[PDB]
Order: C-alpha cells, then sequence, then structure tokens
C-alpha cells in the first residue's frame, strides 16, 4: 500500500539510459547521425513494439532506412507503454522547448 | 449553406447537424462495401452525476447538474473505418478526432463536477443480422479515459506528475507522510461505454441521428479525490459512407 | 587581441581543411546573421522549431555534415531537413527559393561565406550560452 | 585507526545539532509566532550523518540550503563541486536524476547508524532533508508542529532593541528639538520680516 | 436523512422551514429534493431580505 510516481520510477529503468521507442519523447531522436526527421515520425508512429528488433520490421521502411535503424539498434530500449507518458500526443510535443 | 461568417456566434457550432423527419428509411449495407464513418457528431444536453452516497447502502443516486463552461461541450469530427462483421453486424473503430471536450457541471450541493467527456479509442458495434441501419439499430461499446489533466501539470504551489516541485515544499520540516494523497501525483485509466440508438435515418445521405448515453468516470486530479460517476445524453449525427 | 586569428579560425571541409579569416568577413557575418534574419533565429535558438539548435555538434550529426564552412553553404543555397532526406527549400530560406524570401536575393557567395563563418565561429566565444536560450541567457 | 563508524557515533550529540540550519536564526518569519519547537518539531536525536554515495561508488554532498532561501532544489555535487545528482523539475530531460545515476544512502552515527538505504524514494527524501544540515528525528505530534522555521531568541531580542532603538531616535530628536525650541513652540511670534 | 438541521446545531433556520422556503439557490433543499430550485425567496433571500 506504497503508491509511487510514475515517470520519476520509469526513469530508473532503462528509459533513463537510453531511447525508448515505446515512450520517449521524439525529441530524442535528433541525437544521431540522420534519424530525426522522417524515420522518427515512422519510429514513433507505428505501434509499440515489445522487442527492441521488431523497429526492422515496420511497413515500408527503405531499404537504406532499414540499414540505419540496424545501425542505430545499440541505442534503443523498451519498457511497457507509459499510459502517463504517452497519453495526450505528447511524445510529439512534451512542452519541452529550449 | 451557411458560412462560419454566419454560424459564428450562434453557439450552433456546438449543437450538430438534424435530419428531418424523412428517416426511418434504412441505409443499404452492403458486405461488399468497405464503408467508413464521415463526422460521428455527439451533441449532449443531460449530465448526472451519480451521488457519493452517504454511507448507507440503499440506491446510490444520479442527481441531475447544472453546466458551467458554456458552449465548450459537444464533440465530433470523429471518423473511423465501419466494420461490416460476420453475422452482419456493424463495428465502428475510431481512429482521430475531436472527441475530448472537457466539461465542468456544478454538482446538487456547490461542488465542481469536473470531467473529460470523451468517446475516444472508441469501438462501437451493434446488433446482427443487420443490411440496413434503422430506428431499430443500436451501438454499444468501449471507451479509454486517461484524466482531465496531461502528465505535467503543476497544481498551485508547484507539485506535479511528470514535472513540478515534487514536495510539501512550502512546509519543510513538516510531517512527510499523509501527504503521500498530493505528493506522488498516480495518473488513471478507465474505460467509458456509451450506448447508440437511431431515431432519423436517410437512405441515401448514408446520414443517421439519435441519442447516445455516454457512462464514465470524473476527475483523479492526480490522487486528490476519488472520482465520481457520469452518465451522459444528447442526440448525435454521424454521416456514413462507403 | 581576443578575437584572435585561428579563433577566428574554423572548419571547412569534411576533410579538415581550415580556412580562418579576418575581421572584415566576421563582421559582415553578424550584419548577416541578423539581416539574413534572426526573426525566429534569434541568439542559438531556433523559434520556429525550437527541437533543432546550430550549436557545433548538431550541425555534425546532421546529414550531410553541416558542420563545414561548406555544409552550411550548400543549405543556405538549397536547403535539406535533418535528414538530408527532402529538400526543405519552400519553407527555408534558400537561394534555390528567392522569390519567397526577399533578403536572401541580395546574398552572394562573399556574403555566404561570411554568415557561414558566423554561425561555425560563435560557440568558440559564447560557450553554452549559443544552443541554449534563456536559461542561460 | 578507527571504523568511520565508531568515527561519527564519535561525534557528540549537541554538535551535531548546532550544525542544523533549522536554529540558524535566520530562516524564522516576521509572524512565525512562537518557539522553535512549533517549527521543525522537538528534537528527539541525532540520525547520523547521512553521507551519499554514487552508484559508481563515490561520495557525494547535499549542496546545502543558504540563509535566504525558504525554498530550494537539493543538488548533490561530486566532492568537487561537480554535479553528480539533483531532483528535477521537467524531469522529461533529466540527465541527473536518483534513479537513473542510482543515488544511494548510508549512514554512521546516530541512531541510523550502520544501515544504509537503497529505494529511489527515501534516498532522495533523506537527501532533501539534509539540505538542512544534520538530519535529526523530531516529535511534532506532541505541540502539534507546523513543519516551518520559527526564529531563535537571539532572533527575536535583535529584531526587538531594533525597531525600538531605531525608534528611539525619532524621541531623541524630537525632544532634543523641543528642548532647545521650547520657545518658539507656542507661536512664530506675531514680529516679522526682519533677515 | 442523519444530518437533518437539528443536529448541526441550527436554531434559526428551522423556520424558514414551517413558513416555507425548502431551499437555497443552490440547488438543494431540506426535504432532498432535485432540479427544483426556489425563487428570490429562498434562504439566500430571506437573508439577503
Ligand atoms: C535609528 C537611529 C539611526 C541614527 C543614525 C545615526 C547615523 C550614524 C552612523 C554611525 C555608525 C554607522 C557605522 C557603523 C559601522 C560599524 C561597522 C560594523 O558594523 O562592524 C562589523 C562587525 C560585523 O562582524 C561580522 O562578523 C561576522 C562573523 O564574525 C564572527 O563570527 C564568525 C562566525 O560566523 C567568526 O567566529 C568570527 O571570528 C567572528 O568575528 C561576519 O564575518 C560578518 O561578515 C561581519 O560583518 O560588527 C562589529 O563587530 C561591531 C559591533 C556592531 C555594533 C552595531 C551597532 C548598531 C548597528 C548594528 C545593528 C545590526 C543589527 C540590527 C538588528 C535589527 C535592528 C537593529
Ligand atoms: C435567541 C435565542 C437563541 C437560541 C435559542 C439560540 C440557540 C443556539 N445557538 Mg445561538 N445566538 C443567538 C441567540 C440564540 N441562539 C444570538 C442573539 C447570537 C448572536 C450573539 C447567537 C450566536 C450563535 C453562534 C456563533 C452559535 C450559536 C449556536 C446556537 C446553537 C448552539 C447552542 C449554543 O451555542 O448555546 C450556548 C449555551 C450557553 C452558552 C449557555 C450559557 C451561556 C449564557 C446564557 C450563560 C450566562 C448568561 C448570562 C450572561 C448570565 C449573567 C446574568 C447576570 C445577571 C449576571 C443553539 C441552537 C451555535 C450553533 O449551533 O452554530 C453556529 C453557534 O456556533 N449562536
Ligand atoms: C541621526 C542623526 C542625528 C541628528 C539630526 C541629531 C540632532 C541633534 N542631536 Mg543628536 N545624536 C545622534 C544623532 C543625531 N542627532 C547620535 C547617533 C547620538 C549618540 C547618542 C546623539 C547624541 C546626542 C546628545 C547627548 C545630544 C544630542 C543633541 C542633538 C540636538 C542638538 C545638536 C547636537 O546635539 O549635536 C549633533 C551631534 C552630531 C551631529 C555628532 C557629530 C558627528 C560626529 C561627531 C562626527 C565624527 C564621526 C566620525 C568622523 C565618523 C567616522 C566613521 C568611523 C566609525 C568609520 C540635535 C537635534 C542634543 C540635544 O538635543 O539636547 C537638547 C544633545 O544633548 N544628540
Ligand atoms: C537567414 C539565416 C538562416 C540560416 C543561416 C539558417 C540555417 C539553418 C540550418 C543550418 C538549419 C538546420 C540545422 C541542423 O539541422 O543542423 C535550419 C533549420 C531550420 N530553419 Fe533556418 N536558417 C536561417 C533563417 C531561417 C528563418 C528566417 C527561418 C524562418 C522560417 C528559418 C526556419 C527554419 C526551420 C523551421 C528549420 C527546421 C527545418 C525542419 O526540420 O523542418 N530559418 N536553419
Amino acid at each position: 500500500e506504497e503508491l509511487v510516481n510514475v515517470v520519476d520510477e520509469k526513469l530508473g529503468t532503462a528509459y533513463g539510459e537510453k531511447i525508448d521507442l515505446n515512450n520517449t519523447n521524439i525529441a530524442a531522436f535528433i541525437q544521431y547521425r540522420g534519424l530525426y526527421p522522417t524515420l522518427a515520425k515512422l519510429i514513433v508512429k507505428n505501434a509499440p513494439y515489445e522487442s527492441v528488433e521488431d523497429v526492422l520490421n515496420i511497413p515500408g521502411l527503405t531499404e537504406r532506412q532499414k540499414q540505419i535503424l540496424r545501425e542505430n539498434l545499440e541505442h534503443f530500449t523498451v519498457t511497457e507503454v507509459e499510459t502517463a507518458l504517452v497519453e495526450g500526443g505528447d511524445r510529439y510535443n512534451n512542452g519541452l522547448y529550449k | 449553406t451557411l458560412t462560419y461568417d454566419d454560424i459564428v456566434g450562434t453557439g450552433l457550432a456546438n449543437k450538430c447537424p438534424t435530419l428531418d423527419d424523412t428517416a426511418r428509411g434504412a441505409y443499404p449495407i452492403d458486405s461488399s462495401q468497405t464503408y467508413r464513418i464521415a463526422r460521428l457528431c455527439l451533441q449532449p444536453t443531460t449530465f448526472l452525476v451519480k451521488e457519493e452516497p452517504k454511507n448507507k447502502r440503499q440506491e446510490a443516486e444520479f442527481v441531475p447538474t447544472k453546466l458551467v463552461t458554456r458552449e465548450t461541450t459537444s464533440l465530433d469530427q470523429i471518423q473511423g473505418e465501419l466494420k461490416v462483421n460476420s453475422d452482419g453486424s456493424l463495428t465502428f473503430v475510431e481512429e482521430d478526432g475531436i472527441d475530448f471536450q472537457p466539461v465542468t457541471v456544478q454538482m446538487a450541493g456547490g461542488e465542481r463536477i469536473p470531467l473529460l467527456f470523451t468517446v475516444k479509442n472508441l469501438v462501437a458495434s451493434t446488433q446482427p443480422n443487420v443490411t440496413s441501419i434503422t430506428t431499430s439499430t443500436d451501438f454499444k461499446g468501449e471507451f479509454n479515459v486517461p484524466s482531465y489533466r496531461t502528465a505535467n501539470f503543476l497544481d498551485p504551489k508547484g507539485r506535479g506528475l511528470a514535472s513540478g516541485y515534487d514536495s510539501a515544499i512550502a512546509l519543510p520540516q513538516a510531517k512527510e507522510e499523509e501527504l503521500a494523497r498530493a505528493n506522488v501525483k498516480r495518473f488513471s485509466l478507465t474505460k467509458g461505454q456509451i450506448s447508440l440508438n437511431v431515431a432519423k435515418v436517410d437512405g441515401r445521405t448514408g446520414e443517421i441521428a439519435g441519442t447516445f448515453e455516454s457512462e464514465q468516470l470524473s476527475d483523479d486530479d492526480m490522487g486528490a479525490h476519488e472520482p465520481h460517476e457520469v452518465k451522459i445524453q444528447g442526440v448525435f449525427y454521424a454521416s456514413i459512407e462507403p | 587581441a581576443e578575437l584572435t586569428p585561428e579563433v577566428l579560425t574554423v572548419p571547412l571541409n569534411s576533410e579538415g581543411k581550415t580556412i580562418t579569416l579576418t575581421e572584415k568577413q566576421y563582421l559582415e557575418g553578424k550584419r548577416l546573421f541578423q539581416y539574413a534574419c534572426a526573426s525566429c533565429h534569434v541568439g542559438g535558438i531556433t523559434k520556429t522549431n525550437p527541437s533543432l539548435d546550430l550549436r557545433t555538434e548538431t550541425l555534425a550529426l546532421a546529414t550531410p555534415p553541416r558542420d563545414n564552412i561548406e555544409g552550411l553553404v550548400d543549405y543556405m543555397k538549397n536547403p535539406t531537413t535533418y535528414d538530408g532526406e527532402q529538400e526543405i527549400a519552400e519553407v527555408h530560406p534558400s537561394l534555390r527559393s528567392a522569390d519567397i524570401f526577399p533578403k536572401m536575393r541580395n546574398l552572394t557567395e562573399k556574403d555566404l561565406v561570411a554568415i557561414a563563418g558566423h554561425i561555425l565561429v560563435e560557440p568558440k566565444i559564447l560557450g553554452d550560452k549559443w544552443g541554449g536560450g534563456k536559461v542561460y541567457y | 585507526g578507527a571504523t568511520l563508524e565508531e568515527a561519527w557515533s564519535a561525534i557528540p550529540e549537541k554538535l551535531a545539532f548546532y550544525d542544523y540550519i533549522g536554529n540558524n536564526p535566520a530562516k524564522g518569519g516576521l509572524f512565525r509566532t512562537g518557539p522553535m519547537n512549533k517549527g521543525d518539531g522537538i528534537a528527539q536525536a541525532w540520525k547520523g550523518h547521512a553521507v551519499f554515495r554514487n552508484k559508481e561508488g563515490e561520495e557525494l554532498f547535499v549542496r546545502r540550503m543558504p540563509a535566504f532561501f525558504e525554498s530550494f532544489p537539493v543538488i548533490l555535487t561530486d566532492k568537487n563541486g561537480v554535479v553528480k545528482a539533483d531532483i528535477p523539475f521537467r524531469r522529461a530531460e533529466s540527465k541527473y536524476s536518483f534513479e537513473q545515476q542510482g543515488v544511494t544512502v548510508s549512514f554512521y552515527g546516530g541512531e541510523l547508524n550502520g544501515q544504509t538505504f537503497t529505494d529511489p524514494p527515501t534516498v532522495k527524501s533523506y537527501a532533501r532533508k539534509a539540505i538542512f544540515g544534520e538530519i535529526f528525528e523530531f516529535d511534532t505530534e506532541t505541540l502539534n508542529s507546523d513543519g516551518i522555521f520559527r526564529t531563535s531568541p537571539r532572533g527575536w531580542f535583535t529584531f526587538a532593541h531594533a525597531v525600538f532603538a531605531l525608534l528611539f531616535f525619532f524621541g531623541h530628536i524630537w525632544h532634543g528639538a523641543r528642548t532647545l525650541f521650547r520657545d518658539v513652540f507656542s507661536g512664530i511670534d506675531p514680529e516679522l520680516s526682519p533677515e | 436523512v442523519l444530518n437533518p438541521m437539528w443536529r448541526q446545531g441550527m436554531f434559526v433556520l428551522p423556520f424558514m422551514a414551517r413558513l416555507g422556503v425548502t431551499g437555497s439557490w443552490s440547488g438543494w433543499s431540506i426535504t432532498g429534493e432535485t432540479g427544483i430550485d426556489p425563487g428570490f425567496w429562498s434562504f439566500e433571500g430571506v437573508a439577503l431580505a
């Protein structure tokens, strides 16, 4: 019977160390060679992935794109979708600007 | 035929489309036709808040409430593929649209009960063996109701969920525990459940209107108070196309 | 004395060559940067889309590399997202698209090289104050 | 030649206490009506010095709260002023959160002694209360404290022979002036024009 | 039901009922009604009066 903050806790999972495909703000996508712009719109769109790799099998991904993801696969992780983190279409615009 | 400069101000854009009394003429559904919905609209009128019954255990009540925020209530522009699965029943799966209007009605007492009138992630279906939508047909299904507020949001005094001061703050050496309710802000997720019966249908237009009744929950307020139950009533239009 | 020669010297090509610079060009850089418009872009952020900044690192991770006194030139000539996937020419000042953003007409390879050098140079002095806004101000 | 434990369990009660911002006279409030006790409460005992360890093992310090602030964000700086831990506000772009940097707390001396706490919540907590100096255990129930500081006698007394003395010089200026001009006191003297 | 005026230590409001003022401009009554709110002449009135 000990209620606890959700974001704070999920900051304790691998979510805080890497990029979370299913939750993480779409903004943390620029920090790598050519990912942000489009790949992200597809990374972020496209259902939530149970496995970190199911990224590679995304409908219509390009022969090059496919590559990139593979290449960057290093930094992606996953944790249960977080209701509090995804609701409000925050993932597109978290409220965090420079 | 009406321009925005013609309808703005009437507080009409909050009341949505009617179908004149040339209805009852069922819409010819195929089973050979894909079919989708165009701007499904739910205009409401009756907000009832199930009265937090006193400790006594005899039939909890559903009091009537007064609307506050003028006209910021109705919801439409909802669209979604209208599935025609086996046994000839129609299931409508909403993909997106304006559907989360935040309203705050004033309870019997002076209470200000705020809920998030919404029919999001909606999956409504009707009766089986139906090749035609008519005064007969009806739709029942589930919802998804987040919470009045987003993830960020700072209650006065700075606290918050995905941000915010994190504690008692104003009170430094105060007694930590018992404020848990306030400090850690939990975030709710619950089911809705509407019900849609048609009353006016046009055969060609794909248009169909009728009354609806949604029963959902109110404001979790991060953790503050246990939400209050709410039933919602009003008419709804919803044009159908192939 | 403080605005020294090499501190005014920056990377030219994705291959290493350095163009160093002058007090003259630098100036046009300032004059330019602002005239070429800091209106969204004032200081070192990006008001139309705050997610992208002009800090040295950010330009490196761009595609193609955009930290080259060269890079920025292609851009200003023809613009591309951080994908380098689709030309953003119609929504961004560019010589490719002058008829949209007038200020971009009177611009020249001389004027460009300058506004360019201004971008790769400013960080060197201002430190973080370049990328950040409000916070560092 | 002593256990870091025997070390702090060595330090004397009363003294740790002095190192508790809660006695630093300034922190009070002009209307904060009472004795320092209906504030942090009744000090019952010293818990122990709280040294915060990194996940890497590095020792950290809670960057204290300077007398001027009633509010304050806890920050754990590397022994050399560097920043290795904090309690985020944005929390969506957190780079140094206790949880993502595995902060932790051990205790030497006090009553807590030789104990350590690991769970991200309590570790945090213990820190925020460390920003006050030496953590302690206050019985608040008895007097029913509020959770806000008050100022020490020394504090009041000063503010006393303060507004008091700052006024008296006005009496000085007033009587001195009514001592010397006891002449004009009545009227200006109907006679005029010379000067 | 279990908190009618008389327990709450009501002394003057008990009368507003005898005569007839059953409710307050706030949608409630002493019987425990709903939707029906008195005219100006409702508790508040009697007082504002
Ligand atoms: C209303 C009527 C007005 C009439 C107006 C008439 C105008 C005439 C003006 C003439 C006088 C004004 C100029 C006086 C300057 C005196 C310099 C001074 O301040 O002297 C400087 C020192 C201060 O020492 C302080 O000491 C502190 C700590 O040191 C001490 O404590 C440390 C530990 O923290 C160490 O232990 C250290 O060893 C130990 O010395 C810090 O170091 C500080 O930086 C340092 O300033 O004061 C001292 O020794 C001297 C003793 C102080 C006497 C003060 C007399 C009145 C004014 C002070 C009242 C302040 C409180 C007001 C309360 C509210 C209302 C009154
Ligand atoms: C007119 C008659 C009358 C009656 C029957 C009541 C009855 C009541 N009042 Mg009330 N009240 C009245 C007049 C009355 N009031 C007036 C005129 C005022 C304005 C000053 C108030 C202000 C008031 C408040 C603020 C409250 C009440 C409350 C109440 C209720 C609680 C009982 C209580 O407080 O009494 C207390 C009983 C006593 C104190 C008994 C002993 C007190 C005195 C009479 C003893 C000494 C009398 C005299 C001075 C002796 C000296 C004589 C001399 C020769 C030496 C009760 C229903 C309470 C309530 O229910 O909700 C608000 C309450 O909070 N009243
Ligand atoms: C706030 C400024 C102020 C003003 C406007 C007055 C005005 C007055 N005072 Mg007075 N007084 C003051 C401050 C002031 N006082 C202070 C701080 C004291 C210390 C107790 C006094 C003590 C005093 C006495 C005992 C008397 C007066 C009296 C008077 C009245 C007659 C004039 C006088 O006595 O000489 C004015 C005196 C001065 C202007 C002092 C000169 C300043 C010093 C000597 C200069 C040297 C300071 C030094 C160089 C600074 C170096 C700084 C260093 C510490 C770092 C007159 C109304 C008389 C009175 O009213 O009785 C009828 C009287 O008997 N005063
Ligand atoms: C005139 C001087 C300007 C220069 C030198 C300049 C330079 C740049 C550069 C280098 C980028 C890409 C950053 C990166 O990915 O590393 C960029 C992006 C961008 N710029 Fe500018 N810019 C200028 C003016 C403007 C103006 C006036 C606007 C106003 C519309 C603007 C709007 C944008 C937008 C919206 C982007 C993001 C592109 C996207 O991802 O859609 N810029 N700019």
